[PDB]
């Protein structure tokens, strides 16, 4: 929908108080981030969600799912990439 | 990688 | 909940 | 996103969109090198779309952008969609991103990273800015 | 299906399975003639996964089944990822499904079809029988 | 889930009285079906929603979405086949 | 097409 | 609602 790139600083949070509010949806291999007054939205899956490690800025969730209205007080969720990145390598290694 | 050439403006 |  | 802010241009050289032949950009994903793109499993990508790499304006005729084709597309395959759990697929590009000041690699983390509750990151993204 | 029923074994011929390589799965999809396959576009197909015809039980390694691999993937191009609109795909099968008692065809509609609400319809599939 | 097949009779319903439940998110490319105290659900996506027709059974839904819990008082939605059809015949067609 | 074989039971 |  929007033209131009948009971007949002949002908090990482727990996947146990994430599951206050999604409980059991909430799975090991996902993170969750938001609730802050911003919200990913439809169109965002796929996109980053980053976060600045010693200077470099690094792929930490893979936008996923989250509210169907993308309300601004809940968690978005993300993939979570440190787990799943032994998979990122070996592919990466094979292909 | 991780290093823009052009900075992100928060 | 929605996919995004 | 919603209540997020325009971004500088070009200053997430990672950011690409993905595009279905109709032109439609249907999805994020980011690039991790010249050849390939991280995005989500959900997005339920085929070699017939398309990777926008360099764009920042979608309305744009002017921009210098890199239209790539997807040679093939890695759906992890612990994923699940009932779930939409491990919702990862890799992208490998029928031809390689050339990086430059708009184009480049955002960086990937050690499996032991620790990102603590509190931490203030980024997203980014084309989608819906109000629902 | 939520308080459905057990189905008649091989009353349901076009039902099949599509499955991904480590054998989950995921998907349900319906042969419309050997050679393709109708699905939700959101299941997001790769040809990495298999299409499984004749089966009933999914427990079973006596069951005399059809596993066929993709050629195609056909994903509808007026496909909307954010509203989940116009979701259907055509897979295009690498070889002919072999039609039999328990593998056939569904017959498909005409565009001018007239299916009036009050009509009593049928919908089958290995989804979840409870949340 | 379950291993073997299963099935369900439940009835058409008009985009009209759809959009009670779910408003806005029904399209001309839908229909839906249920509410009828049976449930597609997770899985079942892609599957068949089949009406008979002069004596043969007819591919009317796809399996598409519905309630997150599986709601057996809220219909399911399908996609619409009819809306779709002339894109099917054309695949086939030119491959 | 549509006319399974072995016949559903409903 | 949710995809199925």
């Amino acid at each position: 929908t929007p033209d131009r790139l948009q971007q949002a600083s949002l908090p990482l949070l727990s996947n146990t108080n994430c599951k206050k509010y999604w409980g059991t949806k909430i799975k090991d291999a996902m993170i969750c981030a938001g609730a802050s007054g911003v919200s990913s939205c439809m169109g965002d899956s796929g996109g980053p969600l980053v976060c600045k490690k010693n200077g470099a800025w690094t792929l930490v969730g893979i936008v996923s799912w989250g509210s169907s209205t993308c309300s601004t007080s809940t968690p978005g969720v993300y993939a979570r990439v440190t787990a799943l990145v032994n998979w990122v390598q070996q592919t990466l290694a094979a292909n | 990688c991780g290093v823009p050439a052009i900075q992100p403006v928060l | 909940p929605g996919a995004y | 996103i919603v209540n997020g802010e325009e971004a500088v241009p070009g200053s997430w050289p990672w950011q690409v969109s993905l595009q279905d032949k109709t032109g439609f950009h249907f999805c994020g994903g980011s690039l991790i090198n010249e050849n390939w793109v991280v995005t989500a499993a959900h997005c339920g990508v085929t070699t017939s779309d398309v990777v926008v790499a360099g764009e920042f304006d979608q309305g744009s005729s002017s921009e210098k952008i890199q239209k790539l084709k997807i040679a093939k597309v890695f759906k992890n395959s612990k994923y699940n969609s009932l779930t939409i759990n491990n919702d990862i697929t890799l992208l490998k590009l029928s031809t390689a991103a050339s990086f430059s000041q708009t184009v480049s690699a955002v960086c990937l983390p050690s499996a032991s990273d620790d990102f603590a509750a509190g931490t203030t990151c980024v997203t980014t993204g084309w989608g819906l800015t109000r629902y």
